[PDB]
């Protein structure tokens, strides 16, 4: 189905960032998708769930859980991380800021697994300069 | 090291040297009698020996600054440089910090004070300073808004008051009493301002008078080495010429006594041209310079600064909140404030002041009118209260206007509106400043006035070696049909010495060591000192944003600490 | 009976309770004043560790403002046994 | 077990100064007042890496070389480089971003902060049309209006409401009940969900709304019946409750700088501030996101003339974001080499500006393992300021507060690495 | 008199080449014109170390017709702040073509990049293809932008077009994204095709016309009705149109916003 996709802020994501990215619990706090129960039942899913998330830009595999901050109809959360960067709207407008939030995403369910911090980082291909 | 400074046309006002040939010799870092057949010559024949320069008033290190340059990048663009040796910068009306001292160096200027700083934010001040070349300098602390001095001066407790400033000059590392718009800025705390010296701002319930007064006395207690440095309540406005003499009267039977230094005079009045309008509304304005000036003759307790406009388009930035949105209220121009708490305010509006347009034609002339109708050049200041009458780098420009009528008349009967003629006298002045008494304006009454003349703002033995050297030959020049090339010479010095080592040679910045901090040092009685210390923390653990044990400068901001003392016990 | 019982768990540690709370304002002019303490003081609870930690819960009087103040319903007013 | 006081707290532009550290035996182990995130930074979470040696990428595999031999190789790639991006600094002190100036000068770089992807639209409006501001102690002693606009503090700036907000100041004596709270955000935020009016806008059309606020204000029918989904009766009472302030503050964050319209957002917000003077007394505050941030862009201004996206490439600094921030140097693939100080932009960047880090060179000066280390080829760790070094730091409304040493480290400080390799740059660009 | 300059493989770091321009042509010959300066990067380097040149000189700027027979798509401030003369790019262009210029014009095959006629003062840009972000635009921090000049755009542009504008005309054959003639003064701006959002927010003056369809509008603007067959300096437009005065959110805004009938109804009130 077609969302909104904003990312942000957690104060989870900010005690994971502080605590370590190297961590499982950066994991547990950012590679997830927080949506309203109403859009849980139209997926099918509960929590705990994968979920493949797709734009024009690109693709990632995140686990949904049930929103505490409720949402608008029809918006979906990522916390700010490599995760949500995998699809956001990497264009800037001419300002140097790209458009973090609020980008058309497709959502289905998925049974692959979300992807560790360095496993995420190898899609990349980064190849030694030195 | 030694230096002498070889067959130059001295003028030295302080110690009555009026373009005399003579040798000045230089011993690590000092002025000093003689000095050995070793040391190196520096020649001077043809040219003018200074003092090098001492500006008492420029907004040049601190926040409202640093708004001006950020807020500001156009005009950075149209002035951007990269300095041979040294580093990269820009800003025409608000120049960055390297590019400040470099350009100060280069007009011969070694000394120069920045005029308004918020205590709370005067790490930022300290901080600008490290990256500011060459210049000596010092910072004077805002307390015509501040909530400490308005509630003991409120009581009459001048004693807890100057305990306060004590402690206040010494946490900032400051160096003055500033009053800027007193009880003006703190109304403007809730929108308002106050008109008149004897209006109050809403809640303190103390006047613009009773906060000069009394901070005027608490100066004097604590013996301090320049005197309260006042800008006046309703600047800008016709009729504000009555405001002004009214604010003059205030501390004047206050005695000076300075510690440090030989400061004759109680009250030292900014950017006085702002403050001479006469009229009810622009409909009927005309200058009243020539009032201010005859007052200014007739009283020995006041010293003033001019505030000349340079005719460019420029930015004003300034500890008076409610004149900068009353300013962008005007023009509709881009406009930044910052109210800081307990304390003082502040905005930034850039400003365009036309030769061709007349308010800013007749401003012109109200400044000419104030430096050529006082009489003595022993109480004015050259200043462009920089950059919001114009840039500090107008200052030789400045000079030429007044030791030239010729290139006064060639502005009025030209591009200068009519209003500069029919609403002031200036066209009818045919006095021309001499090179003694550009010398007095620039360099001998700032350091006077300011308690440093004991080693800045002359040539005599035992003084700093801040040395310019200017390529004007007075036995041949004619300054007032060749105004074009004193304003040139003036601009790039042909030497300079700070503490006596070359800073520049030609125009040209050849050396960047690092000026003094200079700050007073003052010690009153200790039960009092105490009890406003207890008070003091009590109101910030209640009212403050921040911890008080986090709030003094620490020593980390100064790398060359001056103190200067003033009462001691 | 009722009494005053943290989730830590929850807690933000933004310390709006902490704040807010009345015994604690009359106690601390720094907590009156929205920070946190300083000086040493027996107050009801502070932020510590990160999340709101109970102190001394004889001197609350079950009024209900902390809990106003928390969003995340991480301190709460309720039967304790 | 120690207690050292008065500590300054390293995370957010809130930049909490009353933080309680409690130390044994030269660790941090514990702290009180700081909040959940604040506490996390000064503890170590037990298995996350902390980097004790510099490191250099092989073939897949690192290996630990010394200080010498890592900044010997990040002088060499820095004097080579023909377009050189030096970007983060914004979790650092202001003498290390001083140094980090100079050196972009000697590389002929571009410098720039994190403002690039947070405030920089912020910035760009600012130069614009103004910046009418005041300290967080005229909030919390006049403030009779407090509004969020698009910034969620309950999670991000987690003490400053409480500072703020709940505190009882001079001419606010009751706190909370002396104050009306207002929240703009798309979303139920734990923020919105303690506000006296949310205005649960429609995303994206923040401009839209904010021009029929401005419009009312001035006197003007509003042209439409709803406006951003806020009904046009609801628009005309909000401008009232913002006219009838005896002081008003607008904070605001990401939800405007980051959506659509970007800086113009920021720019007519500034504008309603101003405009809304000639009825009640008004101000802003940007939510300046790390503790550090605004330090880097004070420190560029006052040494440069500009704040951020700043290009030494020609020797006289030149200004133009859009085409020299981080983002539009790495996805227009102008960049040649990147220079990491404080900063992961490996986790923060969108994934087009990763595509290009995958093919440069990428130096890392960085305590602890992140995406952006996983994309280095030399990582160097420094000492952390606020917990083992000392340094000057800016409050989001510009209030500077110095941040302290509480505990002793072995490595060096990001001053110390970045004047040994300023020194080693100036010897590469020799030979 | 032409002179062609061939590009070789455009480098990955981008030029910056405000030197191309007939004024600093003028009066050099085809060996003085190679060692013209450019940056390419933090280097100084010369304008022969990346195209080959011929042709025949000229002594004065009004006779040069510059061709740059190739793709520059790397290089930047071609024909900025150019007085007179001709610049034909037979390909696409980087940021900021004839910034600044005051005369003569300047032909774009292809693309452009954003800021193609930045702080415009007089003359003429035609782009056949597609340009960027702030077509027309001022400065960042300056409340003074383009003040005279043509520009017209054959394919699509994005945002901020007439950022700031003060004179002078703009003309987009296809489809604009967001916010053109943002913070408009004077001139006018023809959009032959669609807008997304938010034309001629905070204008306080000029005219701006759209033949398309405006997705979005704005509600500080004030309806005041169809006009037909309408005359905006000089150029006709046939055709009903609604009209629109704004934005009132500027104190003292006369700026005029006219939308084609037959696809803005949703937007008319
Ligand atoms: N936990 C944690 N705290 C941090 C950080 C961190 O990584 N983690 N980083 C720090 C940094 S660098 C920064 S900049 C700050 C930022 O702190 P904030 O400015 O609070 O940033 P966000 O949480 O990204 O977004 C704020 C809100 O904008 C809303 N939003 C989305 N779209 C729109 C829109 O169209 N209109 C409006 N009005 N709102 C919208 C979102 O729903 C969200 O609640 O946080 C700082 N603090
Ligand atoms: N999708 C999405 N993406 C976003 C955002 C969003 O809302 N949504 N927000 C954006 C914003 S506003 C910002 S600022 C960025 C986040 O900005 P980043 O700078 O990427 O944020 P952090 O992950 O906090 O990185 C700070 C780094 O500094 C290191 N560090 C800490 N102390 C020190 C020190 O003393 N010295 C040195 N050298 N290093 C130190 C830390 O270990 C950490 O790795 O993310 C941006 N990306
Ligand atoms: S209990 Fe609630 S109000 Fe108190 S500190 Fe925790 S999150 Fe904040
Ligand atoms: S219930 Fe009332 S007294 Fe008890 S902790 Fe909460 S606010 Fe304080
Ligand atoms: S609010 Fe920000 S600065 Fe204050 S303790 Fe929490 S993270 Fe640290
Ligand atoms: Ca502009
Ligand atoms: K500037
Ligand atoms: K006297
Ligand atoms: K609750
Ligand atoms: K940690
Ligand atoms: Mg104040
Ligand atoms: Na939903
Ligand atoms: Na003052
Ligand atoms: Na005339
Ligand atoms: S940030
Ligand atoms: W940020
Ligand atoms: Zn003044
Ligand atoms: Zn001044």
């Amino acid at each position: 189905m077609r969302v909104i996709l904003n990312t942000g802020r957690t104060i989870w994501q900010g005690q994971a960032i502080e605590s370590g990215k190297d961590l499982k619990m950066y994991v547990d706090a950012a590679a997830i998708i927080q949506m309203n129960p109403e859009m849980m039942k139209q997926l099918g899913i509960a929590e705990g769930d994968n979920v493949k998330v797709i734009s024009e830009y690109g693709d990632v595999v995140v686990k949904a859980v049930e929103a505490k901050e409720p949402l608008p109809e029809g918006m979906v959360y990522i916390p700010m991380g490599p995760w949500a960067n995998r699809v956001i709207r990497p264009y800037t407008d001419s300002t140097a800021t790209p458009s973090f939030k609020n980008i058309p995403v497709e959502i289905i369910p998925t049974d692959e697994e979300v992807l560790d911090m360095p496993t995420l980082m190898k899609v990349y291909g980064k190849v030694g300069q030195i | 090291m030694e230096y002498i400074i070889k067959n130059g046309f001295v003028y030295c006002p302080l110690n009555g040297v009026d373009g005399e040939k003579m040798d000045i010799c230089v011993k690590d870092g000092k002025i000093v009698e003689s000095v050995s057949d070793s040391a190196k010559v520096i020649d001077a024949s043809g040219k003018i020996v200074m003092p090098g320069g001492v500006d008492p008033h420029s907004h040049i290190a601190g926040a409202k600054v640093n708004v001006g340059r950020m807020y500001r990048p156009e005009d950075s663009k149209r002035d951007a440089e990269k300095f041979k040796g040294g580093r990269a910068g820009s800003g025409f009306s608000v120049p960055s910090t390297f590019m400040t001292g470099y350009r100060y160096a280069q007009m011969g200027y070694t000394t120069a004070m920045e005029a308004a700083m918020p205590p709370l934010l005067a790490r930022h001040t300290h901080e600008e300073f490290h990256d500011t070349p060459i210049i000596d300098h010092a910072a004077y602390p805002l307390f015509g808004n501040n909530w400490f001095v308005m509630e003991y001066l409120k009581e009459g407790d001048v004693d807890a008051c100057a305990a306060y400033a004590s402690w206040l000059l010494r946490a900032t590392k400051g160096y003055t009493i500033k009053i800027v718009n007193p009880a003006g800025t703190e109304a403007w705390g809730w929108g308002g301002n106050v008109h008149g010296i004897y209006d109050p701002a809403p809640y303190f319930d103390i006047t613009p008078a009773e906060i000069i007064k009394g901070l005027a006395e608490v100066n004097e207690k604590l013996q301090l080495p320049h005197s309260i440095h006042l800008h006046c309540n309703d600047l800008g406005h016709p009729g504000n010429y009555e405001t002004t003499l009214a604010s003059f009267d205030v501390p004047k039977n206050i005695k000076p006594n300075p510690a440090t230094g030989s400061r004759d005079t109680v009250l030292y009045a900014t950017h006085v041209q702002f403050h001479s309008y006469g009229g009810t509304t622009w409909r009927d304005f005309v200058s009243e310079a020539p009032k201010i000036a005859d007052y200014v003759n007739k009283n020995d307790h006041i010293v003033i600064d001019v505030g000349q406009i340079t005719l460019d388009e420029t930015t004003t930035m300034t500890a008076d909140g409610p004149m900068e949105y009353d300013l962008h209220s005007l023009n509709g121009l881009k406009w930044a404030n910052c109210d800081v708490e307990l304390e003082t305010g502040s905005g930034v509006v850039p400003f365009i002041y036309s030769a061709r347009a007349p308010v800013p034609a007749v401003q012109w002339a109200i400044g000419m009118e104030l430096f050529l109708l006082i009489d003595n050049p022993e109480k004015v200041c050259l200043t462009t209260d920089s950059p919001n009458a114009g840039p500090f780098t107008r200052y030789p420009r400045v000079i030429a206007w007044l030791m030239s009528n010729k290139y006064r008349m060639n502005l009025i009967e030209g591009e200068l509106h009519k209003w500069a003629q029919r609403k002031s006298t200036v066209a009818t002045i045919d006095r021309e400043y001499t090179f003694s008494e550009i010398a007095q304006i620039t360099r001998a009454t700032s350091a006077k006035v300011l308690g440093l003349s004991d080693t800045k703002g002359h040539l005599g033995v035992g003084a700093d070696a801040d040395i310019a050297v200017y390529d004007i030959n007075p036995e041949t020049v004619d300054p007032s049909a060749e105004y074009m090339a004193i304003e040139e010479a003036f601009s790039r010095a042909a030497c300079v010495l700070k503490d006596g080592e070359i800073v520049v040679k030609d125009g040209e910045v050849v050396a960047s060591p690092h000026g003094r901090t200079y700050w007073v040092d003052t010690q009153v009685d200790e039960s009092i000192y105490s009890e406003v210390l207890a008070n003091v923390e009590s109101k910030f653990k209640q009212y403050y944003s921040v911890n008080f044990a986090n709030y003094p400068v620490q020593d980390d901001y100064l790398p060359k600490s001056a103190p200067v003392k003033g009462v001691m016990l | 009976a009722i009494g005053l019982k943290a989730y830590p768990e929850l807690c933000h540690g933004c310390g709006n309770c902490v704040i807010a709370c009345p015994v604690n304002a009359l106690r601390s002019p720094e907590v009156a004043g929205g920070k946190g303490p300083t000086d040493d003081v027996e107050i009801i609870m502070i932020v510590e560790d990160g999340v709101v930690n109970i102190k001394n819960p004889d001197l609350c009087g079950k009024c209900g403002t902390c809990v106003e103040s928390c969003p995340v319903d991480a301190i709460r007013l309720e039967e304790l046994e | 077990m120690e207690y050292v006081k008065n500590v300054v707290c390293p995370f957010c532009g809130t930049l909490c100064d009353d933080i309680i550290c409690k130390v044994e035996g030269n660790e941090i182990v514990g702290t009180i007042n700081a909040c959940r995130i604040g506490h996390s930074k000064f503890v170590h979470a037990e298995g996350a890496m902390r980097y004790k040696k510099p490191l250099i990428r092989k073939n897949g595999e690192f290996v630990e070389v010394s200080y010498d031999e890592a900044i010997d190789k990040a002088a060499k790639i820095l004097a080579e480089s023909k377009r050189p991006l030096m970007y983060g600094w914004s979790c650092t002190e202001c003498e290390a971003q001083a140094v980090g100036v100079e050196l972009a000068e000697e590389a002929g770089a571009v410098i720039d902060n994190t403002a690039s992807v947070c405030h920089g639209p912020s910035v760009l409006a600012l130069q614009d049309v103004g910046y009418p501001i005041c300290t967080f102690g005229e909030v919390k002693n006049r403030a009779d209006v407090v509004v969020y606009w698009g910034c969620n503090p309950m999670h991000a700036h987690p003490r400053h409401m409480s500072r703020n907000v709940f505190a009882r100041g001079f001419f606010r004596e009751r706190g909370r009940s002396d104050r009306t709270l207002i929240v703009v955000d798309p979303r139920k935020t734990d923020s919105a969900k303690l506000a006296d009016i949310h205005l649960q806008l429609d995303f994206d059309r923040d401009y839209e709304l904010l021009d029929a606020m401005r419009a009312c204000l001035l006197g003007h029918e509003i042209l439409y019946d709803e406006v951003a989904g806020v009904p046009r009766e609801q628009i005309e009472e909000a401008v009232e409750v913002l006219k009838n302030a005896q002081f008003g503050i607008l904070f605001f964050g990401m939800g405007i700088t980051h959506s659509r319209g970007k800086h113009r957002n920021i720019d007519t917000a500034i504008m309603m501030v101003q405009d809304l003077n000639d009825y009640a007394k008004w101000t802003l505050i940007p939510m300046r996101g790390h503790y550090n941030v605004t330090g880097f862009n004070q420190v560029c201004t006052w040494e440069s003339g500009y704040p951020y996206c700043v290009d030494f490439s020609g020797g006289e600094p030149r200004y133009n974001p859009g085409e020299t921030g981080a983002n539009d140097l790495l996805q227009n693939r102008e960049a040649d080499a990147m220079m990491v100080i404080a900063s992961d932009p490996g986790a923060h960047f969108p994934q087009r500006a990763l595509e290009r880090m995958a093919e440069i060179p990428v130096i890392a000066i960085e305590p602890h393992r992140t995406p952006t280390t996983e994309m280095a080829d030399i990582i160097i760790p420094p000492a952390i300021v606020g917990m083992e070094a000392e340094g000057t730091a800016y409050r989001m409304e510009g209030v500077p507060i110095r941040m302290k040493k509480v505990v002793d480290s072995d490595l060096l400080s990001d001053r110390e690495i970045l004047e040994r390799l300023l020194e080693k740059v100036r010897e590469y660009k020799a030979s | 008199s032409e002179i062609i300059l061939t590009p070789k493989e455009q480098p990955e770091v981008p030029l910056e080449a405000p030197n191309i321009k007939p004024d600093v042509f003028a009066g050099k010959s085809i060996e003085e014109i190679k060692n013209i300066q450019i940056m390419h990067g933090n280097e100084v380097v010369k304008l022969g170390d990346f195209f080959e040149v011929s042709g025949e000189p000229a002594d004065a700027p009004e006779d040069i017709k510059i061709i740059i027979d190739g793709d520059v798509y790397n290089t930047k401030r071609i024909g900025q702040e150019m007085t007179a003369g001709e610049i034909i790019v037979r390909g696409n262009v980087n940021m900021y073509v004839g910034a600044g210029m005051k005369g003569g014009k300047i032909t774009v095959e292809g693309n452009a990049g954003s800021w193609a006629g930045q702080d415009m003062r007089g003359g003429e840009i035609e782009i056949l293809g597609d340009a960027g972000d702030y077509v027309g635009s001022s400065y960042r921090g300056d409340w003074r932008g383009m003040s005279g000049g043509t520009i017209t755009v054959h394919g699509n542009a994005d945002n901020e077009i007439g950022e700031y504008m003060n004179g002078g005309k703009i003309i987009i054959k296809g489809d604009v994204n967001i916010m053109p003639g943002i913070h408009m003064n004077n001139g006018l701006i023809i959009i032959e095709g669609n807008v997304v959002a938010r034309a001629g927010g905070e204008m306080a003056g000029g005219t701006i016309v759209v033949k398309g369809m405006m997705q979005e509008f704005l509600a500080g603007f004030k309806y005041l009705g169809v006009e037909k067959d309408i005359e905006v300096d000089g150029e006709e437009l046939p055709g009903a149109f609604y009209k629109f005065e704004g934005d009132h959110a500027i104190k003292g805004a006369k700026g005029i916003v006219y939308a084609a009938v037959g696809c803005n109804g949703h937007i008319a009130p």
